[PDB]
DNA sequence: ATAGGAGGTATTGTGCTTATCGGTAGA
RNA sequence: AGGAGAGGUA
DNA sequence: TCTACCGATAAGCACAACTACCTCTCCTAT
């Protein structure tokens, strides 16, 4: 469920735990640690409580599948023409008006200062 | 699809260190770390980093060879699934005549084919080839979003290789 | 030439009685389907600590000892040797006719 | 009579070919309950040793 | 006496020749006596470990025998288990397949 | 090719005999001799059926 | 790659069909001269395996190949069931009809299988009861009606037999024709394995178990191969009548080691699965030594220095304190197996045993040989002196004395 | 429950063998042994001092099983 | 691929599976 | 190297 | 009065007629 915000928060814990008792009697692998520092530096959120709650609000108020939420949130489209051209599952649908989607775009815009 | 699903395991612990009952939990987590570290790969699941939450542990089964004991432990962890129809950004590493390299993290290698982006002529007048024919400059370090396709896997390395397509909108860096 | 009789008898008896073992509940059960052979062991004392020992194997070994010991085979007229008597006694279903 | 199928032990006793053919025709299932069957396939008989299990915790 | 030596071409067992470091046959009577004593580790070692030892691969999905392991009856599956059985068991399975009998194995792990 | 002595073959060469038949096939015979002193495990017999091995 | 370990259980028995036979076979060519192919087994005269890697006949298993048949062949194991079923059901009424009523002049027919009596072929030969023939004879009927055999479709596989008008060999194609129109419930009840009715293929033995590439005295690379191999090669080219092919298949199936005829049948089982030979074993003549203890066995220094045991710190020579399992063949009782501590003695090529301990072995010092077993695993040694030791067997289990 | 509450010879031998195998693989000993160089002796000492962290699961023929411990059981 | 008449003699021993052989019981 | 046939041990 | 299975009398068919073993000789057509 952690896409950009909660994923970064938990990675600070292991880095904060690494400084304590860094010695290890076993053999460690450096590939796994490199995959964490070089992938999460693309997009980062500010606060955890108000970000994870806001993205889950359209799930209850509107009808969106679990797989559709992940792709839209990661892409973070800045217009209405892009969301109707990326995912082919939104073609020829009238369930949700575009105006509430535009309002949600503004709501996502104020979160990122 | 970053759903944290459970994954049982049958990690075996050597009899080299079996003591300190008051601190036995310290040895259990260390053995668990060395379990996925040895493999560090998957076929159709993805990748795992750290065992953040441990759900439960099982009874210690003793197998009579080289003094080995097994422990069944079920826990949840971070996983990533490259589902079809996902817009994931990535950084470019090097530019070549064929197979443009795109690095969406060191966990996998992504190659760019010729029939993925708009038609253009490679510029040989400078050191790195440019694709500024459609008013867009792409270099190393710039984040470019693209749609993912079906991924392949190997036999030994089992690398999650995939193909990058720029047929969608919002192409180039943002 | 008649030394094959004790060997064959011991082999057949062991094949029949190998699966017999004692259970933790005190009963005597066969290995095939946990069939109840004896509800309680009929020993005349004095220790009932036998739990995992194969009673059928021990009985088969004892009867094999009896068969091999009685290898004199006199076979007198109108008489049978002790080995022949043991073979006839142990084989009851064969003499149905 | 006991409704316990042991094709392997019966084959090892006498006439393995006929016993195996009859078992194949009948499509019976062998659970390897016998000691000799377990021994032939690298398994403990379970009479004296192997009837119980050892668990660390 | 024998510690290590050549094996028979048919079955992976020590040869009977004394001059070629031959072994001692573990007869049925000795096995029955050891069963009566109740010692299984010695019996398991004498019949599997020090005797003909081999490995067999069984597909978890389809109860068939697969020759890494790969069975052509079903698709390439990553769930294949390995069992430790004596080479005599494999020889018996091959003989049964040759005569026209197919064995199905349902592993418990 | 060459023939080598086995594990329990030992002795001292006494004579070598070379011969051939009418067909032209050559035959070679080598004899090895050794002294067999009475060992502990040797078995001795009498003239009246007494059988036994050396004890000490 | 790496596969998880598992425990074998629940062995099922079934008759092989064409699907499993085809699936199991790998690189199953149909060339008569490719019986000893390089893709099946290591002992082939190339020392290279296509499926597996290079090995010394220790990491490569025997692959299987299955040839293909132009025409379908009935399964010999189901021959009796089909013969019994055809006897009950009419050949031209398909019910439980000129062949029904006795007033129509058609006698009943008996279906049976001959065994090397007429044409040395194990097939279905239908016979008419001679008791009914005599009844027709007494009523003025000498010959069978011309339309008596009208229920048998014409088959090109029929050859020149000219045995008798009363008896005819049923072609394998005719067998399927007669089975048509019968309810599947009746067929399934008599034949539990319906999928194995058609035998369109036959496997060949792997080179790792058939190619006898023995040293053949001088002919090191003679590649003598199995004997049945000739029949399997002769079965590659099959044409014409299918009865000959069925007879060849039936004859070839009888060359398996499980069928009785020295290493065949029950003897094969005894020598493979029941009786096995193990390493770390020594056999020497035993003599008496009253000075040695009852629980101690004398081991010569010459043999002890060569016998190697497995001790975790990798082999070390036998020394004092180790335990061995002594036995005198035949083992008439469980007391024959006695665990005794190894004692090194200056004597060579002989083992010393206390004269008192001869009673459990039921032997005497007149040429008797005791062969011992040296345990390698630590657990085996631990359980050896706790259950099979001399002090643990002080009470006789036969009479209690 | 419904057990003899006595450690049989076979179970004792198996426990001793398992403990000896564990000790032979360079494993720490819960009990303190002075002048001991054989894993079997250390295993026997631990069994006498009933400090072995082993549990016995006895499989009843009906299919059920009862969980026991070496400390709860007594050795004759 | 061919070749290997014809002879009175001189293994039992237990189970198993036929056939056949009349043989009464019922409508 | 595998088999067949004889003389033999406990 | 004519069907309808139904136990007896020979005729073949199939394994079983022992362990642990140790040597020698002979064998692979034409
Ligand atoms: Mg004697
Ligand atoms: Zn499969
Ligand atoms: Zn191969
Ligand atoms: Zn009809």
């Amino acid at each position: 469920c952690m896409m950009d915000c909660e994923a970064f928060q938990i990675l600070d814990g292991i880095k904060g735990q690494l400084v304590g008792l860094s010695e290890d009697p076993s053999i460690k692998i450096p590939v796994s640690y490199d995959r964490a520092l070089a992938y999460v530096e693309s997009c980062v959120h500010y606060t955890n409580p108000q970000s994870v709650r806001k993205v889950l609000e359209p799930l209850k108020t509107y009808g969106i599948s679990d797989g559709e939420m992940c792709v839209i949130a990661n892409a973070s489209s800045e217009s209405v023409d892009e969301v109707l051209a990326f995912i082919p599952s939104l073609k020829t649908k009238k369930e949700v008006i575009n105006q509430p989607l535009q309002d949600a775009l503004e709501e996502l815009s104020k979160l990122k200062k | 699809m970053f759903i944290k699903v459970k994954l049982p395991w049958d990690v075996t612990i050597p009899a080299e260190d079996m003591d300190t009952g008051l601190m036995l939990q310290r040895a259990i987590v260390i053995r668990l770390l060395e379990a996925f570290s040895k493999e560090k790969a998957t076929k159709d699941l993805g990748y795992l980093i750290t065992p953040t939450i441990l759900e439960n542990i099982g009874e210690g089964k003793i197998k009579e060879q080289t003094g080995e004991i097994q422990f069944p432990v079920v826990f949840n962890g971070i996983c990533f699934k490259m589902f079809k129809g996902e817009i994931v950004h990535g950084v470019v590493h090097k530019v070549h005549k064929t197979g443009v390299f795109l690095k969406s993290g060191p966990y996998e290698i992504i190659y760019l084919s010729h029939m993925k982006m708009p038609g253009y002529e490679f510029i040989p007048g400078e050191n790195p080839f440019f694709m500024n024919q459609y008013m867009s400059r792409i270099q190393i370090g710039a984040r470019v979003r693209f749609v993912v396709l079906d991924t392949e896997w190997r036999e030994a390395e089992k690398d999650f290789m995939a193909l990058a397509s720029i047929d969608g909108d919002n192409l180039g860096p943002f | 030439g008649n030394a094959d009789l004790p060997g064959t008898l011991s082999r057949r008896l062991m094949f029949f009685m190998r699966d017999i073992y004692a259970a933790y509940d005190g009963t005597v059960r066969n290995s095939f389907g946990n069939q109840l052979v004896q509800f309680t062991y009929e020993t005349d004392g004095p220790v009932e600590d036998i739990t995992g020992e194969a009673l059928g194997s021990l009985s088969a070994c004892a009867l094999s000892e009896a068969a091999y010991s009685a290898l004199d085979q006199p076979i007198s007229l109108l008489e049978t040797s002790p080995l022949l008597n043991l073979k006839n006694v142990l084989e009851c279903g064969s003499k149905k006719g | 009579v006991e409704s316990t199928p042991a094709p392997f032990t019966q084959a090892c006793f006498s006439s393995p070919s006929q016993c195996f053919l009859k078992a194949a025709k009948e499509g019976v299932r062998d659970d390897l309950q016998g000691s000799i069957d377990a021994l032939a396939w690298g398994k403990v008989p379970g009479f004296g040793t192997g009837d119980q299990f050892e668990i660390i915790i | 006496f024998r510690n290590t030596g050549p094996v028979h071409p048919l079955t992976r067992q020590p040869v009977a020749d004394r001059k070629r470091f031959g072994g001692i046959k573990f007869g049925e009577m000795e096995r029955d006596c050891l069963i009566a004593h109740g010692a299984s580790a010695n019996l398991h070692e004498r019949l599997f470990t020090l005797s003909d030892s081999s490995q067999m691969h069984i597909c978890r999905k389809c109860k068939t025998y697969a020759n890494g392991p790969y069975c052509r009856v079903c698709v390439s599956s990553d769930h294949v288990v390995r069992v430790y059985v004596p080479y005599g068991a494999k020889l018996l399975c091959q003989e049964l397949f040759s005569m026209g009998i197919t064995l199905n194995f349902d592993t418990k792990l | 090719h060459s023939i080598k002595l086995k594990h329990t073959e030992r002795g001292i060469v006494q004579k070598v005999v070379l011969s051939s038949n009418d067909e032209g096939k050559n035959f070679a015979a080598v004899s090895l001799r050794q002294v067999r002193s009475p060992c502990l495990g040797d078995k001795f017999s009498s003239m009246h059926g007494q059988k036994g091995v050396l004890g000490y | 790659l790496q596969v998880p370990v598992g425990t074998l259980t629940s062995i099922g028995f079934s008759i092989s069909n064409n699907n499993d036979r085809d699936k199991m076979s790998v690189l199953e060519v149909e060339a008569p001269n490719q019986v000893t192919d390089s893709r099946l087994g290591l002992p082939n005269p190339d020392s290279v395996c296509r499926t597996c890697g290079s090995k010394d006949r220790k990491v490569c298993e025997g692959h299987f190949g299955v040839i293909n048949f132009a025409y379908s062949i009935i399964n010999p194991y189901f021959l009796k069931e089909v013969a019994a079923l055809l006897n009950k059901i009419c050949p031209g009424c398909k019910y439980i009809c000129r062949y029904c009523t006795l007033n129509t002049g058609y006698p009943l027919m008996k279906f049976r299988v001959t065994t090397k009596e007429v044409f040395r072929r194990s097939g279905i030969v239908v016979e008419v009861n001679e008791e009914s023939l005599m009844k027709l004879k007494k009523r003025g009927v000498l010959t069978l009606p011309p339309d008596y055999w009208s229920f048998l479709p014409q088959d090109s596989n029929i050859d020149e037999s000219c045995l008798k008008p009363t008896r005819r060999i049923i072609t394998h194609a005719q067998v399927y024709a007669l089975l048509l129109g019968i309810d599947q419930r009746l067929i399934k009840k008599d034949i539990p394995m319906f999928n194995s009715l058609g035998l369109t293929s036959f496997p060949v033995t792997p080179n790792g178990y058939r190619v006898t590439e023995i040293v053949h005295q001088f002919n090191g690379a003679r590649l003598i191969f199995d004997e049945r191999t000739r029949i399997y090669k002769k079965l590659v080219g099959f044409e014409g009548n299918t009865l000959e092919l069925s007879s060849r298949v039936m004859e070839c199936m009888q060359y398996s080691r499980l069928f009785s005829e020295k290493l065949c049948g029950l003897r094969f089982m005894k020598d493979v699965l029941l009786g096995k030979r193990s390493d770390h074993t020594f056999r020497t003549v035993v003599v008496g030594d009253p000075s040695l203890k009852l629980n101690e066995i004398g081991i010569p220094e010459s043999i002890a220095k060569r016998l190697q045991v497995s001790e975790h710190l990798i082999f070390r020579s036998l020394m004092d304190g180790d335990t061995v399992l002594m036995n005198r063949p035949p083992s008439i009782h469980q007391h024959s197996l006695i665990a005794m501590t190894v004692r090194i003695l200056p004597t060579t090529s002989v083992v010393s045993l206390n004269p008192i301990c001869c009673l459990p072995f039921r032997g005497d010092f007149d040429g008797d040989c005791l062969h011992g077993y040296v345990p390698q695993s630590i657990q085996a040694k631990v359980e050896l002196d706790e259950l099979v030791a001399l002090d643990k067997q002080l009470i006789n289990r036969q009479n209690g004395r | 429950r419904k057990t003899s509450k006595f450690m049989t010879k076979y179970e004792r031998a198996r426990i001793l063998g398992t403990r000896a195998l564990q000790i032979s693989m360079n494993a720490p000993v819960m009990v303190e042994l002075e002048g001991e160089t054989d894993p079997l002796e250390i295993a026997m000492k631990e069994l006498r001092q009933r400090k072995i962290p082993f549990t016995i699961r006895r499989y009843l023929p009906d299919g059920s099983f009862e969980e026991w411990g070496v400390d709860e059981l007594i050795v004759e």
